[PDB]
């Protein structure tokens, strides 16, 4: 056995809050079609992106110095 | 004499300085290209 009050659950059962009156004057609640927040998101997936260009184009230039010497090197050798 | 021996002195003179002129290409391709390693590297610093 065991023993508790109760209270019925009826369908007349509601609740009262209470709104401040400017509530609803939110920021959040009022968004316009187009935010900010969004934009940060595409600018930093396209700086994230350029970052790895970078090292693309780092390791496509790397080849500048070693393209000259071996172009230089057999005529020299040939002159003298 | 003076005909034969002058007349090699051009080709001398033309190999003597092109023996310089492909070295001074190794020395100026060379300064300049690691200028551009730089300069892609301080914008990889950028990021």
């Amino acid at each position: 056995w065991e023993h508790r009050r109760f209270i019925v659950a009826d369908s007349r059962n509601f609740i009262t809050p209470e709104f401040p009156r400017d509530f609803w004057m939110s920021p959040v609640f009022n968004l316009p079609r187009e935010t900010a927040a969004e934009q940060v998101v595409v600018l930093q997936a396209q700086r994230t992106a350029a970052a790895a260009a970078l090292e693309n184009a780092a390791m496509q230039a790397a080849e500048l110095p070693v393209d000259i010497e071996r172009r230089l090197r057999p005529i020299e050798r040939n002159v003298h | 004499q003076r005909t034969g021996r002058s007349a090699l002195a051009v080709l001398i003179r033309a190999c003597y300085r092109l023996q310089q002129q492909l070295q001074r290409t190794r020395r100026a391709l060379l300064h300049h290209s690691d200028a551009v390693l730089t300069s892609l590297h301080h914008v990889r610093m950028l990021l």
